[PDB]
RNA sequence: UAUUCCUCAAUGACCGAUAGCGUACAAGUACCGUGAGGGAAAGGUGAAAAGAACCCUAUGACGGGAGUGCAAUAGAGAACCUGAGAUCCGAUGCGAACAAUCAGUCGAAGGAGUAGUCAAGCGCACUCACUCUAACGGCGUACCUUUUGCAUGAUGGGUCAGCGAGGAAAUGGGAAGAGCGGCUUAAGCCAUUAGGUGUAGGCGCUUUCCAAAGGUGGAAUCUUCUAGUUCUUCCUAUUUGACC
RNA sequence: CCGUUCUCGUUUGUACAGACAGACUUUUGGGGUGCUAAGAUCCAAAGUCGAGAGGGAAACAGCCCAGAUCGUACGCUAAGGU
RNA sequence: CCUUGCAAGCUGCUUUUCCAAGUGUCAGUAGCGGAACGUUCUGUCAAUCGGAGAAGGUUUUUGGUGACAAGACCUGGAGAU
């Protein structure tokens, strides 16, 4: 449990646990982003985003996550540099959904030869939504009346 | 499960007593079937008998996409694999992913423009 | 190398020396120099508990 | 360059151990110098193997001089030590722009 | 229950038609207690299929075919291309090239394979419970209705082999044959597909005895 | 499934291999000239098995020797040592003589019997009874081991 | 490859290449060619893309991609060069901040 | 014992209309040749003809209605079950007369058509929604055969459908699997809703050198080891037309 | 004789092959023949192609770099460039 | 796929599986070896499916490394395995 726990924060995510229905996680859009390092993907994401990564082993669906490599914070007013990583940033997600993606036909042949070859390939990927960025401050509510 | 809400509504396990090629989804449904069903409460899990055709499983889902999985002469394990499958998809159409970051705002700071200042 | 450039129907290009192709071999130079220093301190004796 | 990773931090003098690391392609290379690159133990470029300093090492090396990089434990070790040092975390930079 | 396969005699009953008791009957184990083999069953059913086969397949070569030994048009010289007869293996209403003829399919087993395959498919028999033993085969009567009877009053059977030790009576003869379900053999016609064929295996004292007879017996040579 | 013979289920041990059919796709790995190459008169299939290229074949090159002798007769050897195996397992009774039809009797000889017997001395430590024997040869050891424990 | 299966690869071809069997396969054949090709090929043309933009937008401020990069990397600031490349489009004044440090990291020659 | 111009009965892991006889159909016909001779093509409405009275428009119903029929594109006159492909003429959407090349591939502005999901108020933003098209950019000289080497201005193919070439027997060299322990029968014989028998023969035991005559003590000492043979499948060889 | 490789790639029995038309480059600085000609021809010693895609040499069998199990809009390099 | 472990059965106390790691391997013509897919026919089958619509045909969707498989609508009208 340890050791799969210690992977999952070498690949960049932490399991939080399931997702209760009395939580309100998918809050209208804040203007701040992050940066954050799953694997060694990088993607650049505010809060309602949907990012594929490469396959998550160590959760299931509708695990919460904290996303522990988190490279640069941003806002209207500040940017916040991590050398490498911000261990003071937290990003929230959500896991969506594991599946395959469409598959791709790999062909090979060489004229004049004799030799061809036709295989397919399917790519496992897994859906994060990204629900909350934490260490830089997101702009009042300005009630405008 | 797309914002919370799960999408797989029905598992449909379709099956004969007599066919050789159910072997795999009678041991399932003896063996794995149980432990899915404890394990998924959110979802219905029917089994129909269908004499003298092969076996399948097939997920109907919230978007009203089904897809149909022919699980014949398989093992158990594969056709368990095959459920787990059902049940971690969002129903979406089997094409090809455009882009692997889905954003409606893509500039905090406002896109570039030549109008922009520093 | 071919050396073969102004004969024949089959062209063989002659390679120009240009700067950055000196900036190549001075870098194969400098690895093979330090490959050759390490050699020379390291020839004296040999490695005990064999 | 590549090279410029394994430029020695530390003077070079005898050591009890070496490392090689092969740097340079196979194909259009002599059969001999492939086997005996096979016989040091590398197979796969940017592969590195560790030998003890003895004279039937240091004549393998010899030969293929111009395909590896060799370097005492001293030299590895100092550049293992300076690459860690590289990655290792600093403490964040905070910029505000603002008011344009 | 038990472990078949130990050559241990077995004691069966004995009834007949009239479901009657007739005593017990000791089953010799080196011929209904032998290891049950699905290879060797294989091996025999397969011999005695390919040694069914009938073999009058026949197609024609080009010696066969009706047609001229012309050669059709000059080698040279007419812009196609160059055939010897019109009647070749890849012209419509031509020769078939590598076509079947009539031969036989029989292949060899050796005789103890055989015996073999006999003592595993009565061990199989006895040990689902599937063999019955009569102290005889006798009707009162030709008429199918006794057998029929007797077909309903059984349990759980399909298909039912009844085994005769020497020749086979004429009223068991008459009132069997329009049965699909009850087949009938003497002892000397005993085989491994028809038992196979039937999941009840029903035997006569007399058949019994010359089956073991004849296992007993080894091959003369 | 306890002792079931269904012809539904049933198979041999190992998978049965199949032939070798060539002439068809790229995937099979023998289409295409199946497994003959270019040309010649191997892939035509017009060579005779043993030809050697037009030099003196070696079958033409060794000189013959000798005649065969068609009245050659053959005879059955036999060493004693088989012979003490047998008469100690009470195959064969050693107070008797001990003729061919004994040693055909016993499977000391083969099937075929072709002129006779001629007696070895294979195991000839292994007699330790005065026996007596008769056969069509014998060798000079099995006769000086028979004669010196009191046979003939 | 099935003859049903080259019909469905051949779809929106031009021509008797859509149609006919004999022309079809060799046109899905050389597509499927140039689909594993592009493969590795999207790699390259991506990563030309990025480094375009990202030395657009930091000679905006004086200063060229090569420094740019190398002063990022001096810092162990390890944001790759898609994501830079973003930065540069979308999010201009972090970009500048960035430009900033990697300036004050490694200004180069000149 | 041989054979089938013939008869009667029966069988088929034989074929099923480009197959099976050359001929499923009035075929040794039509047709070709002076002649000997060569030699086709062509099966299927519907259960039953109930095979469409009558009307309308054409010179003329095979058309459009009507009616029959379960069904009428099931409506034919040596042919109508199903009804593929090449091929021909249309309808709708998008592209298309300032831009060149095995005609795609990887990106992709725009255009057009179309679904559904549901917390909160019956909208609206979500499903990268989905489908078709593709301005524009990067990359990209068919396939087969034969060759040292082919975009090659070397060969072959107008296209589509159907067909089209490693196959059988016996006897050898082997491998894998199995039976028996000496192994195994051949012809035949008795039976077949089906097997059982049959020892003649063959290989081994078995004896090694030798032209032939002649000649012939395996290993081991510590309760001794001391032989194969017949099938099945597959790969090869020989003789057969022997992959075509 | 002793290190390194830990791989049997060694030797040998049995069974199945294919192949016995090669091409170019390494100062004409390994040589013969030819004219110190040939994209000639014939041998020695390497390499590549043959049977090898990818990057460079404008385009490119044989030169330079380097060996394609598959996926990614991640990273570092070789030759060669900016 | 291989190697090394690990744990199970075996009989073999050693040959087969399951799992985990592997900076271990995986271009390929002639050619050799291994493992499969599909077609027709036969046994299993006087069994199973079929007006609750067979075979065949057109679309469309889903699955596997692949040959290919499978669900549904339409067509079809009696067979399929
Ligand atoms: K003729
Ligand atoms: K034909
Ligand atoms: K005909
Ligand atoms: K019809
Ligand atoms: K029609
Ligand atoms: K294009
Ligand atoms: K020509
Ligand atoms: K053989
Ligand atoms: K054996
Ligand atoms: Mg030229
Ligand atoms: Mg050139
Ligand atoms: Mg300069
Ligand atoms: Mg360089
Ligand atoms: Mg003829
Ligand atoms: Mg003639
Ligand atoms: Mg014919
Ligand atoms: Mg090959
Ligand atoms: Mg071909
Ligand atoms: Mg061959
Ligand atoms: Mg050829
Ligand atoms: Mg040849
Ligand atoms: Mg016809
Ligand atoms: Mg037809
Ligand atoms: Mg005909
Ligand atoms: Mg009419
Ligand atoms: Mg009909
Ligand atoms: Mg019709
Ligand atoms: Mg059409
Ligand atoms: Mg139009
Ligand atoms: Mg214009
Ligand atoms: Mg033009
Ligand atoms: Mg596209
Ligand atoms: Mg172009
Ligand atoms: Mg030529
Ligand atoms: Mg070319
Ligand atoms: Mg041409
Ligand atoms: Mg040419
Ligand atoms: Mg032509
Ligand atoms: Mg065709
Ligand atoms: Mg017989
Ligand atoms: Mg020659
Ligand atoms: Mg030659
Ligand atoms: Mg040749
Ligand atoms: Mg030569
Ligand atoms: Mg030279
Ligand atoms: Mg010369
Ligand atoms: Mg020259
Ligand atoms: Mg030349
Ligand atoms: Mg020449
Ligand atoms: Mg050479
Ligand atoms: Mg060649
Ligand atoms: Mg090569
Ligand atoms: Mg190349
Ligand atoms: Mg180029
Ligand atoms: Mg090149
Ligand atoms: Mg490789
Ligand atoms: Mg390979
Ligand atoms: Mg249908
Ligand atoms: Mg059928
Ligand atoms: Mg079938």
């Amino acid at each position: 449990p340890a050791e799969k726990v210690e992977e999952a924060e070498e690949i960049g995510y932490k399991v939080m646990g399931p997702l209760k229905p009395s939580e309100r996680l998918f809050k209208p859009y804040e203007p701040v982003f992050a940066i954050v390092q799953i694997g060694s993907h990088q993607f650049k994401v505010s809060n309602g985003d949907s990012i594929f990564t490469e396959k998550l082993k160590f959760c299931d669906i509708n695990d919460k996550l904290v996303l522990t490599k988190v490279l640069l914070l941003g806002s209207a007013s500040q940017t916040i540099i991590g050398r490498p990583i911000l261990p003071d940033a937290t990003v929230h997600a959500v896991v969506e959904e594991h599946a395959l993606d469409e598959k791709v036909l790999i062909f090979k042949k060489k004229r004049r030869k004799n030799y061809r070859r036709t295989t397919g390939h399917r790519q496992e990927l897994t859906k994060l939504r990204i629900t909350d960025i934490q260490g830089i401050e997101k702009p009042e509510p300005k009630i405008v009346h | 499960a797309l914002r919370g809400v799960w999408q797989l509504q029905k598992l449909v396990v379709s099956y004969c007593n007599w066919g050789g090629s159910s072997r795999g989804i009678r041991a399932f449904m003896e063996s794995e079937l149980p432990a899915l069903i404890e394990k998924n409460p959110q979802l219905e899990v029917v089994t129909e008998l269908s004499r003298g055709q092969h076996p399948y499983l097939k997920g109907i889902y919230r978007n009203r996409n089904e897809r149909v999985v022919c699980v014949k002469n398989m093992d158990p394990d594969q056709v368990l694999l095959n459920a787990t499958r059902l049940r971690n998809s969002l129903g979406r159409k089997v094409v090809k992913l455009r882009t692997r970051h889905v954003t409606k705002h893509p500039s905090v700071q406002g896109t570039w423009t030549t109008a922009v200042k520093f | 190398i071919v050396k073969k450039h102004d004969s024949g129907g089959l062209i063989w290009k002659r390679i120009k020396l240009t700067s950055t192709r000196k900036a190549n071999a001075k870098t194969r130079l400098r690895r093979v120099w330090q490959n050759e220093a390490v050699l020379k301190a390291c020839g004296t004796s040999d490695a005990s508990v064999s | 360059s590549g090279f410029r990773a394994f430029k020695a931090q530390v003077p070079i003098q005898w050591s009890e151990s070496l490392y090689i690391t092969l740097v340079r392609g196979l194909p259009g290379t002599r059969k001999l110098h492939r086997r005996t690159l096979e016989a040091m133990g590398l197979r796969r470029c940017h592969r590195t193997v560790l030998h003890s300093n003895t004279s039937s090492i240091r004549g393998m090396i010899q030969q293929v001089k111009r395909m590896v990089v060799v370097e005492t434990e001293e030299m590895f070790k100092a550049r293992k030590e300076a690459e860690a040092n590289h990655k290792a975390l600093r403490p964040p930079l905070v910029v505000s722009h603002s008011s344009p | 229950d038990r472990t078949i396969g130990q050559y241990q005699d077995l004691v069966i009953p004995v009834t007949n038609f009239q479901n009657e008791d007739k005593g017990f009957m000791v089953l010799a184990g080196d011929v209904f207690d032998v290891p049950v083999r699905k290879d060797i069953i294989h091996h025999v059913v397969r011999w005695q299929l390919a040694k069914r086969q009938q073999g009058t397949h026949s197609t024609k070569t080009i010696s066969e075919v009706s047609g001229t030994g012309r050669k059709p048009w000059n080698q040279k010289g007419t812009g196609r291309a160059r055939h010897g007869t019109l009647r070749g293996p890849q012209f419509r209403g031509g020769c078939v090239m590598h076509g079947p003829r009539p031969r036989s399919h029989a292949i060899k087993m050796n005789k103890q394979v055989r015996r073999l395959g006999l003592k595993i498919a009565l061990t199989a028999r006895a040990a689902e419970g599937k063999l019955l033993v009569f102290d005889d085969l006798a009707l009162p009567t030709h008429k199918t209705k006794n057998i029929v009877n007797y077909y309903n009053q059984m349990e759980t059977t399909k298909k039912v082999l009844v085994v005769e030790g020497g020749p086979i009576d004429e009223k068991l003869k008459l009132a069997t044959q329009n049965l699909h379900y009850v087949n009938i053999l003497p002892s000397i016609g005993l085989n491994v597909y028809s038992i196979l064929l039937h999941d009840t295996l029903v035997m006569s004292r007399d058949a019994v005895n010359k089956i073991v007879e004849r296992m007993h017996t080894p091959i003369n040579r | 499934a306890y002792s079931l013979l269904s012809l539904n289920d049933l198979r041999d041990n190992v998978p049965r291999k199949l032939k070798t059919r060539k002439g068809r796709g790229i995937g099979s790995g023998k289409g295409k000239t199946a497994g003959r190459g270019h040309k010649g008169q191997k892939a035509r299939g017009t060579m005779k098995f043993g030809f050697e290229g037009g030099q003196t074949p070696l079958r033409r090159r060794l000189p013959k020797r000798g005649f065969k002798n068609k009245f050659k007769l053959h005879f059955q050897p036999v060493g004693l040592g088989k012979i003490a195996k047998l008469i100690n397992a009470g195959q064969i009774d050693s107070h008797e003589l001990i003729t061919m039809k004994t040693l055909k009797d016993v499977g000391a000889i083969g099937k075929q019997i072709e002129d006779g017997v001629r007696l070895m001395g294979r195991g000839a430590d292994e007699i330790k009874w005065p026996l007596h024997f008769e056969v069509s040869r014998v060798t000079v050891r099995a006769k000086e081991v028979v004669e010196a424990a009191g046979g003939s | 490859m099935n003859k049903k299966e080259i019909f469905k690869l051949a779809k929106g071809f031009r021509g008797r290449a859509k149609n006919c069997i004999r022309i079809a396969r060799e046109r899905v054949e050389k597509a499927l060619q140039y689909s594993y090709r592009d493969r590795r090929n999207k790699k390259r043309e991506m990563r030309g893309l990025w480094i375009e933009r990202i030395n657009a937008g930091s000679r905006q401020h004086g200063v060229n991609y090569g420094n740019f990069i190398h002063g990022l990397m001096k810092e162990n600031i390890q944001l790759n060069r898609k994501v830079l490349s973003e930065l540069s489009m979308h999010e201009p004044y972090s970009f500048k901040a960035l430009v900033d440090v990697s300036r004050n990291s490694f200004p180069g020659n000149k």
